[PDB]
């Protein structure tokens, strides 16, 4: 139908979310005492989620100054 | 275009040196199963046919996209690189032919030339914006 | 510049009453127009329209046919004016714009019309006056709309028509076995769009009596009860539903 | 929901489009074209624009918005501050009034045309217009109604200009330029009819009517 | 969000290219009392709502070979903004001359460095027909005929072609034709006047216009114009329309001669 | 806003700047036809000899019009600018 | 707001006219007089159905995409997994339902004598009524036909 | 400079009057025309308009072949005006354009149509006078769209098109084999988009009686039977339907 | 709109015509009589056929690249790694069948007597009309000739 | 300044008036073309038109020929006007341009072509009267559109074509023999690009009857009969059909 | 998608923007300084 990449990053935004919310949970469970989970589980799903936050981060950074830039054309 | 165009190589480059590590990363992870045969890639030839053909990356297939909720998933996927074997030295009882050493200082040098990669293509970027400002 | 457009209106109202007197049962056409504006936007909206009075024939007046000549006369004259806008008025009363009963009109019509060609197909048989009918039809003025996107069933490979399929077969012989079976497949398909036409006919009801000569014979009658069934046009899908008798008239 | 994780990466930018976008698209436009325009008037500018008539526009701007803000906060930020709403509903309870309070600013025929070309079909109510229709529209009103008011206020003091102009012409003072004499007439008849008060005054019943 | 959009976000760039070179060079939205923010966001803010069913696919050619096709869009928009121009230019004559009747502009007769008639009888009728084109669809119409230029002229290899620059060029043309046409009844009957006291000098050569006639006039003349207000309210009709028409004759000429 | 309405304060723009300056004109143009008038009947006359009696004029038309038409102005601005928020729509 | 009852009043008229119309040569010019009550939906309705065919069936589902996985050892250790992506036959209707449809006629016909009507030549009258008033049953419509001697 | 347009059309509407004139069954054509606006507000831009009022020659009546001529006379006279909005109103009423019921006049004209061939064909078996049949039609009148998307079936490889294929092929010899293979097909694909035509008949149902010479013989019935069935273009599948019978007439 | 009825009657009259002025010299000016009633389609028919042709059979399809490996080793084990991509042949058709075509045909007629006609007279009749009818079987055009005196 | 471009467009008018007046049996016309406007708001741009009023010479009438002439007088006399929109009617209605029939007059062109040649073919033989013929043709009318791409295979090495082609081979001796091949073609390629004609004959139909002298000989006969089916253009494969039969004629 | 492929996608297409900016502000300005001259 259509792509509206506002929705477009909307979902990356809530992918971000549901990772690091993932293995936020993972974490929780393991220190609780949950049987299951391992160590080396939880801290590789924690790396990747500080990974694909810091990708967020980044395309933060250059939209904001994709923007900053198009405001700038004198009209 | 003619931007991509010139920052092709590197870029290309730079992707051959991530399929080459995760190659090798495959040689380390299968250090002590047995009957492994330790694989590898010849990055130059390899480079050059990039460059002349393209990705033309084989085999993969995706499932198709009609109406939302219909629950995508995907084939097992394979860049096109021709998987070269490495030659043994010391025979093991066991066929894994993955020598921690020769994999290792291979690994090093293929994280180095990565490194070189990006620092590469980040220098003629910045000369690109530094132009137009 | 308030005057030019003004004195053009006062110019051509008159004018269509000028036009008007010249239709033979008008005597005086008196005549206004409405435009108030084109912007409503929410879903809703307002429409102009515009209003008429005339003067007729001494003892005579207008029947339908002639309301509808000059409503759209009137319709096509000044743009912007559907025919549902313009209101008709006796030179005393008398509405002639109802602005929902012409469904009434085009029942009766309907009715009519079957039944003027039943008594044309019975009175070579019976005789002038010796048959009668009248009818009564159920009509549909339900606004159908409708969209089927029917499709064809590809459960058969024999018909199936794939785009893509990619196949591994992997086993071993303690036999491992494995298969896997990707396929996108390309569909036949129709869509039929449809919008039903409103005002059809989905019930008839035709009584029909006949005349005596003495009584007509079981053949004689049921030839008549056949050829109404035709001449209605019966189709049992509908429950249409037709009596005859036979009976001496007065 | 999102935890400490995107909030506060979409905060942050909220933040940044906070003043182009939030403050041409609430006021600010109409009264700043209006005093730009008055300042076009009066002969020389000699107001700090930097300053001063920006600082006036956007204190007007706030005491006009102070009921759309307070609703905007009393449905939004009390309830998305730890309960019950977070980022997801607090987008629509936070959009209603600004929404409320641009559909009663806008001319009625721009919302037509965006509509129109938009290729969005009829629209039942008021509502029905939705974010991607009501922007352009207000905009577009607004650059209207700024200019209708900017002109009228322009209207009497080129009266001044033709009354001076004519009167030097007419003593036959040849060739004596009459904006340098208009112009203190200009600022008297700004000042004696109790201008900057009738102007702020009218732009704020203007701006609710 | 990656280049899997971010060359697809090559389809908000042309599009938002014509509709600002629209805006910074059409007759309301081209006025310098708008903060330039204000328009450019108007033109990606127009663009976001049109910029879907535009199918639009080039390339911003490093060097670019392809700004040849920045140059169109650049073009349709001054096609379609500055010649809505031509309408005001019209009156800015008409009031102009009006002046330059009655006694206004004799320091502009035998000479200098100062006008000084622009701000007198000019900004009258020029801002009175700029109310006059707004109070319509004037703010609007502008932008439709531009969506229908990308939808007549979206995007190609044959931009624009020649003999259609004539067009605008001998349009006006009807700018003097039209300010004259408007004007005319005021200039008619100050000749009158004019002529009327100089035939006052042969009862007497002491007469001296410049001490009868210019007070009359300039009475004559504003009393006039105050009864002659009303006349333009039609005349911007014309003065609009038949320029729009051009517009859209043009708009409607370059496709099917393409 | 209606065109009738611009038209409408076009005009009583218009009307305004008559009334405004419709004393300063008459008094001229009265000064200098008398003067005129006088011009002849020893016809002498140099160039102008009637400036100087037309500021004489103008400065007694300023002097005894004076607040009328400076109330007149106030009150078509105040009048003006208090409307402002209703010619809108 | 009246107008519906004039509209009303017509439709009987229109129902009561053809009935007399029927029967008067069945009995004479003026030996029957019928009344005839309708009610009338008014109300204005909407709708909008969108009925699915039900492809519960494989043989008649249609597949736009299908990942079928089958694996097994022989300790029989088997897996299967199926992903199916399916595309739907589909109708859709959107009625706007007339406004003033009849709903329920309740007709009493009543016949003077020739001598009470014979039973047989009663129930032809009954039959031509409820012909001629297109008596639908599942409308709950109602006649009724009584014999005796005016007045 | 508005009066111009006015004056325009205050011309060119004595000037179509005058044109209608030199047309025999003329003696005053008082003419409307509309050309509405450049609507800004609604982008779809309603067609003009024209209503015309003839005055025929005096006990003169036009055909409707006169009405086409002079619907198109004025439709084509005036810049983009479609026929469909010129109307016609005579001396003395009765819309000569039927611009929601002319659908019933059509149904006359098809079952009049078919009326007269049987007639016309039966008239020489049996005489002038000793036949009649009627018709009632039934008629679609539902706008029907559809989009067909045939696509033919790949599923046999001796018939189907590959764009690509990727085939690994092993075995080791205890045997392990695998076998992996992808295709990308391209497929054969017929579109057709029918738009069903409006007014289409559906079903026929004729019914037809014979008088005497004494009734007819077996043979003799049953051929005009064929002969009747043959000129109705009795099409079985649409259901259509027909009754014939032979009695004595008055 | 009614135009198309008016075509249909031309499109009959002239094959009308055209049995009448075939059949008259056959048996006489008034001998015969015909009337024909013509099956339209006034419906807008266009249509995309887009026939691929099958290079299914290697040794008649066309590759533009092909990656063909081959390795085993001799306890045998053989490995075949085959790539190709091909190119098509095709045909791209694009008909907008016609409006206003004849589907199906109904011919009845008639035929006087001198005595009634003899079988060959009348099978020649038969199959001449049929010719002139434009006579395609699968359109399910139908033919009705019947003998008898005329009136 | 709106008058002038008026003026032109009647003196123009009055130009058409006195020139298509000048042809014989005309001793009116008065014509009104119609150009719509360089519109505002799309870019369809509707075509212009025109209409004609042309009075005859009383007893005198039009054959198709003068219709189209002046057809093609009217719209190549006016720069920019399509000859099929231009309405042409006579002084009492008869619209004698067809303003979707031209197909009827155009498929009687060709049977009314192989039916003369069928009758100057036969005429020497059997004389002037003694054969009649008539033709039935079916003709094609759908827009038709072709592109072919065919390929030439290159599946034989010995007829193939390479641009490139890589070759890897190696073998041990337990041998283990590894053989690798890359393979880059240019192929040979045929592009048709065919729109056939619309109005070609799709099926013939040809009845021949010939007097008797008394019955013609079975050699007599075959022979006429092979002169038809060559005159006719009889190919099978369009299934074209013939009969000829012999008879007494009246 | 590779992630140095999304940013150097993302490098990519900013440089490109940027550019476009650029050379539209030297057109605009080329274009007022045009217009800004005495006639």
């Amino acid at each position: 139908s259509t792509v509206s990449f506002a929705g477009q990053l909307h979902a990356a935004l809530d992918r971000i979310s549901d990772r690091q919310a993932a293995a936020r949970v993972q974490a929780e469970k393991f220190t609780l005492g949950e049987p299951g989970i391992a160590l080396n589980d939880v801290m590789a799903d924690m790396q990747k989620a500080s990974v694909s936050m810091q990708m967020g981060i980044q395309v933060r950074n250059k939209l904001v100054a994709a923007y900053q830039e198009v405001m700038s054309m004198q009209v | 275009d003619r931007l991509d165009a010139a920052l092709r190589f590197q870029q290309e480059a730079l992707n051959l040196r991530a399929q080459r590590q995760e190659i090798l990363a495959a040689n380390i992870a299968n250090a002590d199963t047995p009957g492994y045969q330790a694989r590898d890639i010849d990055f130059a030839s390899e480079l050059k046919k990039v460059m002349v053909r393209g990705r033309e990356e084989t085999g993969g297939v995706a499932l198709t996209l009609t109406s939302s909720h219909h629950i995508p998933a995907q084939a097992v996927s394979s860049p096109a690189v021709d998987l070269l074997y490495r030659v043994p030295d010391q025979p093991s009882l066991d066929g894994n032919t993955v020598d921690m050493d020769r994999e290792r200082t291979q690994f090093a040098d293929n994280s180095l030339k990565y490194q070189m990669g990006l620092t590469v293509l980040g220098s003629q970027l910045k000369g690109m914006m530094n132009v137009l400002q | 510049q308030f005057s030019e457009q003004v004195n053009y209106q006062r110019a051509l109202e008159g004018e269509l009453a000028r036009t008007i007197e010249t239709l033979g049962p008008v005597k005086s056409a008196r005549v206004h127009l409405a435009m108030p504006k084109p912007s409503l936007f929410v879903r809703e909206q307002k429409s102009p329209s515009a209003s008429v009075t005339v003067t007729l024939e001494p003892g005579r007046a207008l029947d339908e046919g002639q309301i509808s000549a000059v409503v759209h006369l009137v319709s096509s004259a000044v743009a912007g004016l559907p025919p549902g806008n313009v209101t008709l008025v006796d030179q005393s009363g008398h509405l002639l714009t109802q602005s929902n009963d012409a469904q009434l009109k085009f029942a009766n019509d309907v009715e009519s019309r079957i039944q003027r060609r039943i008594e044309a197909i019975l009175s070579p048989i019976v005789g002038n006056g010796n048959v009668h009918a009248q009818v009564t039809a159920q009509l549909d003025f339900a606004n159908k709309e409708q969209t089927e996107e029917h499709y064809s069933p590809n459960g058969d490979a024999s018909k199936a028509t794939l785009r893509s399929r990619q196949l591994n077969i992997s086993e071993q012989v303690p036999r491992s076995t494995q298969r896997n079976e990707t396929s996108n497949y390309e569909v036949d398909r129709t869509i039929r769009h449809t919008k039903m036409n409103v005002g059809d006919i989905e019930r008839l009801s035709v009584a029909v009596v006949v005349n005596y000569k003495l009584p007509l014979t079981a053949d004689q009658m049921k030839q008549i009860e056949d050829l109404t069934r035709e001449a209605m046009g019966f189709s049992d899908k509908r429950g249409d539903t037709l009596n005859v008798v036979n009976s001496p008239f007065s | 929901s999102w935890s400490l994780s995107v909030q506060t990466l979409v905060f942050i930018t909220s933040l940044t489009f906070l003043p182009a976008i939030l403050l041409m698209m609430t006021s600010f436009t109409r009264i700043i074209i209006v005093f730009g325009l008055l300042r076009n008037a009066l002969g020389t500018p000699s107001a700090p624009p930097n300053q001063v008539l920006l600082g006036l526009a956007l204190f007007l701007t706030f005491f006009i918005m102070s009921p759309v803000i307070d609703k905007i906060y009393v449905d939004a930020y009390q309830p998305f501050s730890e309960q019950k709403i977070s980022m997801q509903e607090a987008l629509d309870k936070g959009a209603q009034p600004l929404r409320a309070f641009m559909l009663r600013q806008t001319r009625e025929a721009d919302l037509a045309l965006f509509a129109r070309l938009a290729n969005s079909g009829p629209l039942q109510g008021p509502e029905a217009v939705p974010m991607r229709i009501l922007l352009p529209a207000y905009v577009t009103s607004e650059l209207k109604t700024a200019f209708q008011i900017g002109f009228t206020i322009f209207i009497p003091f080129l009266i001044i200009d033709l009354v001076i102009a004519s009167v030097l012409m007419a003593l036959g003072m040849m060739m004596v330029p009459p904006a340098t004499i208009a112009l203190p007439f200009k600022l008297m008849l700004f000042v004696l009819v109790d201008g900057w008060q009738l102007l702020m005054g009218s732009l704020a019943q203007s701006f609710y009517s | 969000t990656s280049e899997q959009w971010l060359y697809w976000l090559h389809l908000y760039f042309w599009p938002l290219l014509r509709v600002l070179a629209l805006i910074s060079t059409a007759p309301i939205l081209s006025e310098r009392a708008i903060p330039k923010r204000v328009k450019l966001g108007l033109g990606i803010m127009i663009t976001l709502v049109i910029a879907p069913s535009l199918p639009a696919n080039d390339t911003p050619l490093f060097s670019i070979a392809a700004l040849w096709l920045a140059m169109q869009q650049i073009l349709i928009g001054i096609a379609l903004g500055f010649t809505m121009q031509f309408a005001f230019a019209a009156v800015r004559t008409a009031g102009e001359f009006i002046g330059l009747q009655m006694g206004l502009s004799f320091a502009t007769f035998v000479d200098p460095g100062s006008h000084l008639n622009m701000p007198v009888l000019a900004r009258i009728m020029d801002m009175l027909a700029m109310l006059l084109f707004l109070t319509f669809n004037g703010h609007l119409w502008l932008i439709s005929l531009l969506v229908d230029t990308f939808h007549t002229l979206p995007i190609g290899s044959n931009p624009v072609n020649s003999n259609a620059f004539m067009a605008l060029a001998r349009a006006g043309g009807l700018i003097f034709l039209n300010g004259l046409m408007l004007a005319l009844p005021v200039i008619t009957l100050l000749l009158t006047l004019n002529l009327a006291l100089g035939l006052l000098n042969r009862m007497a050569p002491q007469l001296s216009i410049f001490v009868i006639g210019f007070p009359l006039t300039l009475t004559v003349g504003i009393m006039l114009m105050a009864a002659l207000m009303p006349l333009i309210a039609p005349f911007c009709e014309h003065l609009f329309s038949e320029i729009f028409n051009l517009l859209a004759d043009i708009v409607s000429e370059m496709p099917i001669n393409n | 806003m209606t065109p009738e309405s611009v038209m409408m304060m076009g005009t009583e723009a218009m009307k305004v700047a008559l009334a405004l300056a419709a004393p300063l004109l008459l008094v001229a143009l009265i000064t200098g036809l008398i003067i005129s008038i006088l011009q002849a009947a020893t016809q002498i006359n140099e160039m102008t000899l009637s400036f100087i009696p037309k500021i004489v004029a103008v400065f007694i038309a300023i002097i005894v019009a004076g607040p009328w038409m400076l109330n007149l102005l106030l009150d078509y601005v105040r009048t003006l600018f208090s409307n402002l928020p209703y010619i809108i729509g």
